[PDB]
RNA sequence: AUCAGAAAGGUGUUAGUUCAU
RNA sequence: UCGUCGCAAUGGUAAUUCAACUUAGUACGAGAGGAACCGUUGAUUCAGAUCAUUGGUAUUUGCGGCCGCGGAGCUAUCAUCUGCCGGAUAACGGCUGAACGCCUCUAAGCCAGAAUCCGUGCCAGAAAGCGACGAUU
RNA sequence: AUGUGGAACGGGGUAUUGAGAUUAAGCCUUUGUUCCCAAGAUUUG
C-alpha cells in the first residue's frame, strides 16, 4: 500500500507464531553451520571464505 | 541409440518381453492375446472427451482390425523364479494335440509322421499320476505359469497352416488356483471377448514389414485402446447401435492382403507395425494410466465399409 | 449483466441470452454462464447446445427467446434437436443463413432477431422465422452480422459504439428494441459477442467495457 | 486471438496475400511481417500483414489479420483437411480485435471464434 | 484471506489440507504409527509426534511467497504431555 | 552490493578461467569494468553526488580499463598479472568511490521502500417429449449414410 | 451426420472421402472421387459426360429444414421414408439400366 | 580417510599441555 | 542328434525440449495485472509405425486420346499418427537429537526434495549363456 | 514329400484410365481347369 505497509499489517495482525523460534534455531545452528561451511568449500569460493573468515 | 543396432527381428511372431505384473487379490485371468491384422480402415468416431476443442464432436480417424479368433489353450508351463532368473521347472501339455500345433511343431508338416508328443499323450492317457504330481508341484513350487494356446490359423484366411502359437504368463490368483484354472480351461477355446472389455488402453507387439533394400523390426506400441472388439457370428459387430445397418468389417472387394474376416475382430485407433495378415499380439499394459484418453468410453458412430482397394465409393 | 467469457468477454457469442432460454453452447465459459444464470439465466435457460457444433452458440444461432436462428449450416436434425432441447418458446431452427454464424450475423433480439445487412432476404426471412422475431437486414458497428456487434434483446438491441446514433437506430428499429451504441468486448465492435442481452436482463461482459455493459443494460433497461 | 492451436491449415501465413475481408479500407492484407512469427496463422489468428490492396497506410505496413478463412485444407471436426473458398485475412487491431468495419467473402468459424469482433465483422462467415 | 480446510481421516491418521492460500490441489499426509490427531496429536512416541508436526508444517508451507508479508501456514504451538 | 558486484564479477573470471594470455587478462578486467560499469548503469536506472561518485567510479575504471591495456600489452604472465592488479588497485578506488555511492545508493534504497476437463450438452437438459431419445444416438450414420440427415 | 451429393459424379458424399468447395456466392460443391474434382475443376460438364449420373438422367437413358421434437423414433421414422425412397430409386435404376443400353 | 595411508582452516578428532575458576 | 518353445548374465537405452489455456482469470495485490497444482490445447525434437487419411511418386507403364493421366505398392516436419516408470538422493531446506542436561540438517537417527543418477520400460541377447519340451537314423 | 496338397493358368471380382482394355503383380478371391508330387539328394547317433 503506501508508507510500511508490512510494519503497519504486523502491528494490526501479528508476526510469524515461530519467528522467534526459528531465528533463535538459526542463530544456535550458525556456529555449525560456518565451520562446515569452511570445511565443504571448495575452488576459488573456499580461497574467498577463508579470507573472509581470516579478516573477520 | 534406443533403436540402434538396426537388425531384422530374429521372430516373425511378436514375443513380449515383458507381463503385467500379477496380482493374487484380483481373479485369476489371462493377460495377453494374439491376433492377425487385416488392415486399417476409417472411421467416425464421436469423441466425448471433456474439456476437448472438439468434445461431443465426430472424429474420422484410423482403425485397424486384426483377427482374433478364440485360441484354443494347448497346455500350461510351469516357470519357478531362481536367483538366476525365471528357471522353467516343466512344460504339460494337454493328450489331444491340434493339428495346426503339430503341424506348427515340425518344419515338414506333410513329411513328418505326426509322432510329436505320442508318447506323452498315451503316458498321459495311460496313467495320469504323473500330470497330477506334476501339476501339483507346479501349483506347490512354482512361482510363475504360463498358459500355451495355439491360434486358429485354419479359421483365419492364411496360406499358412502352421498355428501362431505362444505362451501367455497368467496374473491373478493362487498357484493352485491358477492351476486349477488351467486345468479347466486346458484343451478348451478361450476367445478374446472374455479377455478384453474393449474400453481400456493395451499394448500391441509385432514385427514391422520390410521395405526392401529399414523394416522387419520388432516393435511394441503401447497407449492403445481398443474401440470395438466385435464377433464374427454376430452380423452387428461392424455396425453400432446408433444407425443399425448390420454389416461385415471386411472392405468392399475383399480386405487388402487379408480377404475376407470370418471370426471375431478387434478394432482399435491408430497403426500398428508390421503389413496386413500379420501376427500381432495384444496384452494388457504393465503400467496403468488414468488419462482422460485411456478413461473415456469408444464409440464408434459410422464404420466405412467400401473398399480398400482401389478407390472405393460405396460402403 | 457483465460476464466475462472465461479469458475473453464474449459472453454474447457463446450465449446468446434469450428471456425463454439463453442460447449458450458447449465448451461455453462456465463463469459466463453461471453469470448470466446468475443475471437473468433462471429466467432464461442457459442451454449448452452448440449451434452447429461451435462454442460461440450466439455467434452461430440467434438466441431470441421467441426462438434462435441456427445457421444454415447446423443440420435441421440438430436444430430440431437443439430446438428440443431449448425451451418451446425459444426454438432453435436451422435458418437458411449463408453465415455460417448466423447468431453473430442475425441480432438476437427477442422482440425482432434483427438479420445481418450482408445476409439475403431469404436468410433474413429464415433467420426471421426460425427465431420466430422478425429479422431485418442491420449492420451494427459497421459490422453486417449485427448479432456479435449489437446485443440484441426485446428489452434492447444495444449496438456497438462503432455505429453511428442513426446505424443504432436502424439496429433498433430492425430489432424493434432501443439500441444504445456500446462496444461490447474490450471495447471492440463486437457488442452482441461480448455482451449477451435477454429481454429478462441484458448480461454483458466483466472484462469487456464497463460502458458497454452499462449501454447493454441501459438499452434494455435494466 | 483465440481457439485451439492446432496443425491446421492457416489462412494468413507469412509472405502471403491474406484478403483484408474486415472492412478497413483494405481490400487485401500481405503478412510481411507476420505477428508471431513455416511461420503462418490459421483461420482468425491476427497475424501482422501490410495491406497488399486497399488501404495504403494499411499497405506497406504490418497491422494484424485475423484470417476470415483459410485456402489450404484444414483439418474440420472430423479431422478431414478441408479447403476453405480463399485465405483472406480480416484486419484486426493490434488487440485483436477486428480493426475493419465488416469482414467479407468467405470467413470460417474459426475465425469468428480467436476475435469476437473478427465474429462481428463476419457478415456472412463460412 | 482464504482459511485452509483440514480434514481427519481413519481416525486422524490421514490429514487432508485444502483451500491452503487459495491452493485448489489437497495436501494428503499420513500420520505416524501410535498417534492420533484430532489440531492436537496425541501418542506414545514424542519422537513420531514431531516428526508428524514437521511433515505438517511441510505440507503447509509457502513457495515464492513473501514470508513477512503472508503469514499463512500451520505452526506448532506447544506440545508436552498428555498425562 | 558494490562488492558483491566486484566479487561476482572476479567470480565470473574465475569462471572463464603469454601475449593471447596477456590479452586474456586485460579481457577479463575489462569485462569486469564493464560489469561495474554495467553495476553503475543499474544504479543510474535504479544524481548529483551519486552521479558524482558514479563518474569518480568510471574514472577509476577507466584507470583499471587503461590497466587493462597494459596487461595486454604485458606479454609475460607477471607483467600481465600486476597491470591486472593494477587493474585492482583502481578498482579499489572505484570501491572507495562505490563506498560513498553505496550509502547513498542504500539511502535511495530505504526511501524505495518507504480444470481442463469439463463437457456440456443441452440434450441432457432437452425440453424434448423425447429428450431420452434426444439424447440416445438416434439413426445419424449408417456407415456413413445420411440417416441424421433425413431426420 | 449427412451424405453430401457430388456435384459432378452424382454419387454420396462419405465424411474422409471426397473434396469440398466454396464458392464465393456461398455454393458448397462436393467431388465424388479425385477425377470428379478434376472434372469440376476443368469445367466439365455434368451432362457431356457418360460416366456422370447426370447426363444419364437427363438424356433419356434414366427416370426439411423445419425443426420438429427430437425423437429417436422421427429420426427412425425418416429412415424409413428414406428405405422408401430408395426402393424407389431401386425402382428408377432398373430403367435406368434398360434406358443406357439403349 | 565420505580422495586416507602404505600456507592454512576445520560443530575434525586424537592424546593432551598451560592458565583461569 | 535334430530340433520346438521359453529364461536373462550382459549392454544400448527413451521419449525429449519448451510452453500456454483451464486451473483462477485469482492467492498475491487498493485494484488492475497476475498463485501453486489439475486437465486441456499444443509447439517441438527423436524414435516407433502404417499407407487407413492425405498428396504425389508409380514398370497394373495399365489405360484413354508421343501425350492426358495413372491403380497397386512405396514415401513423408507432404501425410495420418503413437509415444514411460518410481526410488536413491544432489543442490537445497528440514524435523528430532548429542557433543554443548538445553540448543544444535548431524556427531545418533528421522526427512523432504532434481529434466541428474539409479531403478524402470524399450531394444538386442552370453555367436564359446540357461530351462522346459518333442522325435530319435 | 497325395490333398481346403500346393503351384500354375482360365478367370471372375476389383479399381485404374476415361463404357472399354490391363485386370494382382506387394488390389481381392476362385464348388473352374489341369500339372506335379504319398520328393530329389544331403546333413546328422
Amino acid at each position: 500500500p503506501q508508507n510500511e505497509y508490512i510494519e503497519e499489517s504486523i502491528r494490526k495482525h501479528g508476526r510469524r507464531f515461530d519467528h522467534e523460534e526459528r531465528k533463535r534455531k538459526k542463530a544456535a545452528r550458525e556456529a555449525h553451520d560456518a565451520s562446515l561451511y569452511a570445511q565443504k568449500t571448495r575452488g576459488i569460493k573456499a580461497k574467498l571464505y577463508q579470507e573472509k573468515r581470516r579478516k573477520e | 541409440l534406443g533403436f540402434l543396432p538396426r537388425k531384422r527381428a530374429s521372430r516373425q511372431r511378436g514375443k513380449v518381453k515383458a507381463f503385467p505384473k500379477d496380482d493374487a487379490s484380483k481373479p485369476v485371468h489371462l493377460t495377453a492375446f494374439l491376433g492377425y491384422k487385416a488392415g486399417m480402415t476409417h472411421i467416425v468416431r464421436d469423441l466425448d472427451r471433456p474439456g476437448s476443442k472438439m468434445h461431443k464432436r465426430e472424429i474420422l480417424e484410423a482403425v485397424t482390425v486384426i483377427e482374433t479368433p478364440p485360441m484354443v489353450v494347448v497346455g500350461v508351463v510351469g516357470y519357478v523364479e531362481t536367483p538366476r532368473g525365471l528357471r522353467s521347472l516343466t512344460t504339460v501339455w494337454a493328450e489331444h494335440l491340434s493339428e495346426e500345433v503339430k503341424r506348427r511343431f515340425y518344419k515338414n508338416w506333410f513329411k513328418s509322421k505326426k509322432k510329436a508328443f505320442t508318447k506323452y499323450a498315451k503316458k498321459y492317457a495311460e496313467s495320469t499320476q504323473s500330470i497330477n504330481r506334476e501339476l501339483e508341484r507346479i501349483k506347490k513350487y512354482c512361482s510363475v505359469v504360463r498358459v500355451l494356446a495355439h491360434t486358429q490359423i485354419r479359421k483365419t484366411p492364411l496360406a499358412q497352416k502352421k498355428a501362431h502359437l505362444m505362451e501367455i504368463q497368467v496374473n491373478g490368483g493362487s498357484v493352485a488356483d491358477k492351476v486349477e484354472w488351467a486345468r479347466e480351461h486346458f484343451e478348451k477355446t478361450v476367445d478374446i471377448k472374455s479377455t478384453f472389455e474393449q474400453n481400456e488402453m493395451i499394448d500391441v507387439i509385432g514385427v514391422t514389414r520390410g521395405k526392401g533394400n529399414a523394416g522387419y523390426m520388432h516393435r511394441t506400441q503401447l497407449n492403445s485402446k481398443i474401440y470395438r472388439i466385435g464377433a464374427g457370428d454376430d452380423a452387428k459387430n461392424a455396425s453400432t447401435d446408433f444407425d443399425a445397418t448390420e454389416k461385415r468389417i471386411t472392405p468392399m472387394g475383399g480386405f487388402v492382403r487379408y480377404g475376407v474376416v470370418e471370426n471375431d475382430f478387434v478394432m482399435l485407433n491408430g497403426a500398428t507395425p508390421g503389413p496386413v495378415k500379420r501376427v500381432l499380439t495384444l496384452r494388457k499394459s504393465l503400467l496403468t494410466h488414468t488419462s482422460r484418453k485411456a478413461l473415456e468410453p469408444v464409440s464408434l458412430k459410422w464404420i466405412d465399409t467400401a473398399s480398400k482397394f482401389g478407390h472405393g465409393r460405396f460402403q | 449483466l457483465r460476464a466475462q467469457f472465461e479469458n475473453s468477454n464474449e459472453i454474447g457469442v457463446f450465449s446468446n441470452l434469450t428471456n425463454s432460454y439463453a442460447l449458450v453452447a458447449l465448451g461455453g465459459s462456465e463463469n459466463f454462464y453461471s453469470v448470466f444464470e446468475a443475471e437473468l439465466g433462471d429466467v432464461v435457460p442457459v442451454v449448452h447446445t452448440t449451434i452447429g457444433g461451435t462454442r460461440i452458440i450466439g455467434r452461430l444461432t440467434c438466441g431470441n427467446r421467441k426462438g434462435l436462428l441456427v445457421p444454415s449450416s447446423t443440420t435441421d436434425n440438430e436444430l430440431q434437436h437443439l430446438r428440443n432441447s431449448l425451451p418451446d418458446p425459444v426454438k432453435i431452427q436451422r435458418v437458411d443463413e449463408r453465415l455460417s454464424a448466423l447468431g453473430n450475423i442475425v441480432a438476437c433480439n427477442d422482440y425482432v432477431a434483427l438479420v445481418h445487412p450482408d445476409i439475403e432476404r431469404e436468410t433474413e426471412e429464415i433467420i426471421a422465422d426460425v427465431l420466430d422475431v422478425e429479422v431485418f437486414r442491420q449492420t451494427v458497428a459497421g459490422n453486417v452480422l449485427t448479432g456479435s456487434y449489437c446485443a440484441l434483446s426485446n428489452q434492447g438491441a444495444l449496438v456497438h459504439p462503432r455505429t453511428s446514433i442513426q446505424e443504432q437506430d436502424e439496429l433498433s428499429s430492425l430489432l424493434q428494441v432501443p439500441l444504445v451504441a456500446g462496444t461490447i468486448n474490450r471495447g471492440s465492435d463486437v457488442i452482441g459477442a461480448g455482451l449477451v442481452v435477454n429481454d429478462w436482463c441484458a448480461f454483458a461482459g466483466l472484462d469487456t467495457t464497463a460502458t458497454e455493459l452499462a449501454v447493454c443494460e441501459s438499452i434494455f433497461k435494466l | 486471438a483465440s481457439g485451439t492451436k492446432y496443425r491446421m491449415t492457416l489462412g494468413l501465413p507469412v509472405q502471403a496475400i491474406m484478403n483484408c475481408a474486415d472492412n478497413s479500407g483494405a481490400k487485401n492484407l500481405y503478412i510481411v511481417s507476420v505477428f508471431g512469427t513455416l511461420p503462418a496463422a490459421s483461420c482468425g489468428d491476427m497475424v501482422l500483414a501490410t495491406v497488399k490492396k486497399g488501404k495504403p497506410d494499411l499497405r506497406k505496413k504490418i497491422m494484424p489479420a485475423i484470417v476470415v478463412r483459410q485456402r489450404k485444407a484444414w483439418r474440420r471436426k472430423d479431422g478431414v483437411y478441408l479447403y476453405f473458398e480463399d485465405n483472406a485475412g480480416v484486419i484486426v487491431n493490434p488487440k485483436g480485435e477486428m480493426k475493419g468495419s465488416a469482414i467479407t467473402g468467405p470467413v470460417a468459424k474459426e475465425c469468428a471464434d480467436l476475435w469476437p469482433r473478427i465474429a462481428s465483422n463476419a457478415g456472412t462467415v463460412v | 484471506h482464504f482459511p485452509i480446510n483440514i480434514n481427519l481421516t481413519e481416525n486422524g491418521t490421514v490429514v487432508e489440507i485444502r483451500n491452503f492460500l487459495g491452493e485448489r490441489i489437497t495436501r494428503v499426509i499420513k500420520c505416524l504409527p501410535g498417534v492420533t490427531v484430532s489440531i492436537i496429536l496425541e501418542g506414545n512416541s514424542l519422537e513420531n509426534v514431531s516428526q508428524s508436526a514437521a511433515n505438517i508444517k511441510q505440507i503447509c508451507n509457502v513457495r515464492n511467497k513473501d514470508i513477512r508479508k503472508f503469514l499463512d501456514g500451520i505452526y506448532v504451538s506447544e506440545r508436552g504431555n498428555i498425562e | 552490493d558494490v562488492n558483491t558486484f566486484l566479487d561476482v564479477v572476479l567470480s565470473r573470471t574465475q569462471r572463464k578461467t603469454i601475449s593471447r594470455i596477456r590479452g586474456f587478462y586485460g579481457r577479463k578486467v575489462k569485462f569486469t569494468q564493464d560489469t561495474i560499469t554495467e553495476k553503475l548503469d543499474s544504479i543510474l536506472q535504479e544524481k548529483i553526488a551519486l552521479s558524482q561518485l558514479s563518474t569518480a567510479k568510471h574514472l577509476v575504471e577507466n584507470v583499471a580499463r587503461d590497466y587493462i591495456r597494459l596487461l595486454k600489452y604485458g606479454d609475460s604472465l607477471y607483467r600481465c598479472k600486476q597491470l591486472k592488479r593494477a587493474a585492482l588497485g583502481r578498482m579499489a578506488t572505484i570501491i572507495k568511490r562505490q563506498k560513498s555511492s553505496l550509502e547513498f545508493l542504500e539511502q535511495v534504497r530505504q526511501h524505495l521502500s518507504r480444470a481442463g476437463v469439463y463437457n456440456v450438452e443441452l440434450r441432457d437438459k432437452y425440453i424434448l417429449q423425447d429428450p431420452s431419445w434426444k439424447y440416445d444416438r438416434m439413426p445419424e450414420l449408417l456407415d456413413g449414410k445420411n440417416v441424421a440427415d433425413f431426420v | 451426420m449427412r451424405v453430401h451429393t457430388c456435384y459432378f459424379c452424382s454419387g454420396p458424399v462419405y465424411p474422409g472421402h471426397g473434396i469440398m468447395f466454396v464458392r464465393n456466392d456461398s455454393k458448397v460443391f462436393r467431388f465424388c472421387r479425385s477425377k470428379c474434382h478434376k472434372n469440376f475443376k476443368m469445367k466439365r460438364n455434368p451432362r457431356k459426360v457418360a460416366w456422370t449420373k447426370a447426363y444419364r438422367k437427363a438424356h433419356g437413358k434414366e427416370m426439411r429444414n423445419v425443426p420438429v421434437r427430437y425423437d429417436r423414433n422421427v429420426i427412425a421414422t425418416t429412415l424409413n421414408a428414406m428405405k422408401r425412397v430408395s426402393q424407389v430409386h431401386a425402382k428408377r435404376e432398373r430403367l435406368f439400366y434398360k434406358k443406357r443400353l439403349a
